[PDB]
């Protein structure tokens, strides 16, 4: 309507020219990224554009080869984008750990993928809960600075990695900010125009989706909300980033005010605390983030976060969209399901392939939408 | 069939009844107020055996594949589980363990018993999931190692501290949740025998690599599960060296597992019970498996020897490293397990084809088994890449798709006719070669 989120539309829609046109503006390299805890701040400061690896949600069948179809469509649609040539202005590719699924699509990406010139595997401690996981995160976060400088030849500094750390954090900060006008009772912000923010976060030069991000929230307290806000919904999962999908939630009478998922909340939530060692800020704030399940252990702190913000957003009921096979996440389902419901929000568990017919999942948000209206 | 001399293993009875008596120590561990503890079989045991020699483990992925063996129990356990409302695809050993101890009944007799804490590493992403709702359920403390640090070989002093560290942090855990000390003594004793026991383990393998092999891998599946118990124990470690003095004896006396050897194979991940009748079903061609890296180093610990041979790793103490203190002990015992070849692969899938192809080379394999296996996500990561590798070297290789724990997820007639397949095509490709050699 008023197409305030168009710019982010297009990026999403256009993110491989949007890469290719940045590479002819700049000069720098392209670094394909795998998971939410790459230390994009080192990236920025080797002079790099990251560009998170998601998947087309398109039927493919060049990944048999490579990954065993017991594994999630996920890691599987992302290796195909690789196999398929659809990254190949990306010179490096890059995976910090976390679930080992996610560790296939890397290693058949930097072994079959014939444009990538180099690869780099962080292994962030999966516990972040460990007394001694910030220190070995700091030796981790500080051996991948070194070997950047060693690839790209230019000394990498303090400054240079505090500078790209600020335009880290201040993207974080804006994105908080845009999610602040979710929690109204009508929002300026619907849970699909958040999304192709938050998404394009994850591909766009930060200091470009930074000044849009400030534009945007320049705009958002004088515009007019036309649409019925309707039940308020979470959406829950892994990546969930089929923007198409969330499109048809909210077209059956709902808003999605909030969610617990890498395209949104869970990338961006935290920024870094003040801190003068640049080193230490940057490797503590992937440690400090909201956790990753294979992160999250002894305890589970993910359920506390996903019920506060359910509280915090006003949430009526709560979807969880799950990756078939997707083992970190549905090792934790049963009991934040339960978590959930015993806090008063009714749960709604749909499972999803790299691709699928929408229209049974749409029977299904229609009738869980019935179960909101009564009691 | 006649072209080698045979003969059953001696020390099997003893085998099977230092198992039997393991699982029956851990039921009957309260009679005189011992400590049971549960965790998986990479669970870096040493620790928990400074609080005594009556400390009992149960390790979790060997006690789920014993109730595997009893295909209506498991079948039982993982519908409780479904019931509590976990996935079906998730891992069906922990699925297994999950809904026997919903339905509090051990495999061997009676209620399943409860652990006093968990100890537990971390390196696949379901081991904190398993041990978090038994912790839950249980009402009891729980601690996990995070070994996941990367490639070994790519190994920093940074890396090594962290784990280092943890494991002392692992230490007052034990102590607190036991109400006990922890005495350097014992766990210095139980750090040598862990480090007697896995390189022992290597060590016997290693004996594998002649014609005719003199162990079976299905025989193997009965000896190498005594360091997935308690490798850390002086049982299991001198049960290892009786065990290699019987192998080098069968290697002497050119005895041989399966008599008429003509075929050698090599399996990889852990198979679903109903293989093992295909394994005897083999024997009819004359084919054994010598092995795989599953059961050569799911705890067997391994060095490259000086002829650039694979074989067990030297104990520190056989190169002059004294281990007489406990942060020493720590960190050696720290690297030793972080040095294990079945960890590599959650990393590099290439270490693993590496692996895989050194193994076919000095085990002089002809014909490589693969096992798509849908019940194990930590042992499936890069199979499909380990067989890529195999294929290129020119080596046959032939996949079938399982499920270890899950019965319902393997085909036994789909899967024979696979086996038998390659085994017509092991002798298409031998007739070839013969003809172009003369
Ligand atoms: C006890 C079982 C369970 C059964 O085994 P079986 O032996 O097959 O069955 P039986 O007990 O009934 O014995 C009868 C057989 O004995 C044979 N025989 C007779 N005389 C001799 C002789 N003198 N010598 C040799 N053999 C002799 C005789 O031929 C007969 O067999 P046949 O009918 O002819 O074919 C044993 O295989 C076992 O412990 N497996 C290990 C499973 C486990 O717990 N694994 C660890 C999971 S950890 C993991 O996966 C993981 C960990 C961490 C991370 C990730 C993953
Ligand atoms: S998936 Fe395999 S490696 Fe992971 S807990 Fe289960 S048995 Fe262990």
């Amino acid at each position: 309507s008023d197409g305030l989120f168009d710019q982010f539309k297009t990026w999403y829609e256009k993110r491989h020219d949007y890469a290719r046109d940045w590479k002819v503006r700049t000069g720098g390299q392209v670094v394909a990224t795998m998971c939410t805890y790459t230390p994009e701040e080192l990236l920025i400061a080797a002079g790099m554009l990251p560009v998170r690896v998601l998947g087309a949600h398109e039927p493919q069948n060049v990944t048999e080869p490579h990954i065993f179809g017991m594994f999630c469509p996920f890691c599987r649609d992302s290796l195909a984008q690789g196999l398929l040539g659809r990254f190949d202005y990306a010179e490096g590719v890059t995976l910090t750990q976390s679930c080992i699924q996610y560790r296939q699509t890397f290693g058949s990406w930097r072994l079959h993928v014939p444009t990538v010139k180099w690869d780099y595997y962080v292994p962030m401690p999966n516990e972040v809960q460990s007394p001694h996981a910030r220190k070995a995160h700091y030796e981790e976060v500080q051996a991948f600075r070194v070997f950047l400088q060693t690839l790209t030849g230019k000394e990498i500094t303090d400054a240079m990695l505090s500078d790209a750390l600020a335009v880290c954090d201040e993207n974080r900060r804006l994105l908080r900010e845009l999610y602040e006008y979710r929690k109204a009772a009508d929002p300026k912000v619907t849970g699909v125009e958040a999304l192709y923010a938050s998404l394009t976060a994850q591909f766009i030069d930060k200091r470009e989706h930074n000044e849009m991000l400030k534009k945007t929230l320049a705009a958002l307290p004088n515009r007019k909300v036309e649409r019925k806000t309707g039940a308020r919904f979470m959406t829950i999962g892994s990546e969930n980033d089929d923007i198409a999908f969330m499109g048809m939630v909210e077209s059956v009478g709902a808003t999605i005010v909030i969610d617990d998922q890498c395209s949104g909340s869970r990338y961006f939530w935290n920024a870094s605390k003040p801190e003068g060692d640049v080193i230490k800020a940057i490797a503590e704030r992937y440690c400090d983030r909201p956790a990753c399940p294979t992160k999250d252990y002894p305890a589970h702190t993910r359920f506390d976060h996903v019920l506060g913000m359910a509280k915090e957003y006003n949430v009526e009921g709560a979807i969880f969209l799950q990756q078939k096979f997707c083992d970190p996440h549905e090792g934790d389902y049963p009991d934040l399901k339960r978590h959930l419901e015993e806090n008063g929000i009714p749960t709604l568990f749909l499972e999803f392939d790299i691709t699928n017919p929408i229209g049974p999942f749409r029977i299904r948000i229609e009738a869980f939408l019935e179960t909101l209206s009564e009691e | 069939a006649n072209k080698y001399p045979t003969e059953q293993l001696k020390l099997w009875g003893k085998a099977k009844e230092l198992r039997e008596q393991y699982y029956m120590n851990y039921a009957r561990a309260k009679e005189k107020g011992g400590i049971r503890w549960s965790g998986s079989a990479w669970a870096l045991d040493a620790i928990p055996a400074g609080l005594g020699e009556d400390v009992y483990s149960l390790t979790g992925e060997p006690y789920a594949a014993a109730v595997a063996h009893d295909r209506k129990f498991a079948k039982e356990c993982m519908d409780a589980a479904e019931a509590y409302g976990f996935a079906r695809d998730l891992c069906s050993y922990m699925r297994i363990y999950w809904g026997g101890m919903h339905l509090n009944k051990y495999a061997f007799g009676g209620e399943f018993p409860k652990p006093d804490f968990v100890f537990q590493t971390q390196i696949c992403c379901s081991h904190s999931k398993w041990y978090q709702h038994v912790a839950k359920e249980e009402k009891i403390p729980e601690f996990y190692l995070d070994v996941g640090v990367g490639p070994y070989r790519d190994m920093t002093d940074a890396r090594l501290d962290y784990v280092a560290n943890q494991l002392h942090d692992g230490i007052a855990f034990v102590e607190k949740a036991s109400g006990r000390k922890f005495d350097d003594e014992l766990f210095i004793k139980a750090v040598k025998n862990e480090m007697r026991s896995t390189s022992r383990w290597a060590d016997i393998c290693a004996l594998n690599k002649v014609k005719p092999a003199p162990l079976d891998e299905k025989t193997m599946y009965s000896l190498y599960v005594l360091c997935t118990l308690s490798k850390s124990s002086q049982w299991c470690a001198d049960f290892m060296d009786e065990l290699y003095e019987e192998v080098k004896d069968r290697v002497a006396r050119g005895i041989a597992a399966v008599p008429n050897e003509a075929i050698r194979l090599m399996t990889d991940t852990q198979p679903p019970w109903s293989f093992l009748k295909i394994f005897r079903y083999l024997e009819t061609y004359g084919a054994v498996s010598i092995g795989s890296l599953y059961t050569f180093a799911l705890e067997g610990i391994w060095e490259d020897k000086p002829d650039g041979s694979w074989g067990g790793r030297t104990l520190p103490w056989d190169k002059g490293i004294e281990i007489n203190d406990r942060d020493t002990a720590v960190r050696l015992y720290a690297d030793w397990n972080l040095s294990k070849p079945q960890w590599q692969h959650f990393y590099d899938p290439t270490i693993k084809s590496d692996m895989m192809l050194r193994i076919i080379k000095e085990w002089q394999v002809d014909g490589v088994m693969l096992h798509l296996n849908r019940g194990c996500e930590g042992l499936s990561v890069g199979i499909m890449e380990n067989r890529l590798a195999i294929a290129k070297s020119g080596t046959p290789v032939m996949t079938f798709e399982g499920n270890m724990g899950d019965e319902r997820e393997f085909d036994e007639v789909r899967t024979q006719a696979r086996v038998d397949a390659f085994m017509e095509q092991l002798g298409v490709r031998r007739q070839a070669a013969s003809a172009w050699s003369h």
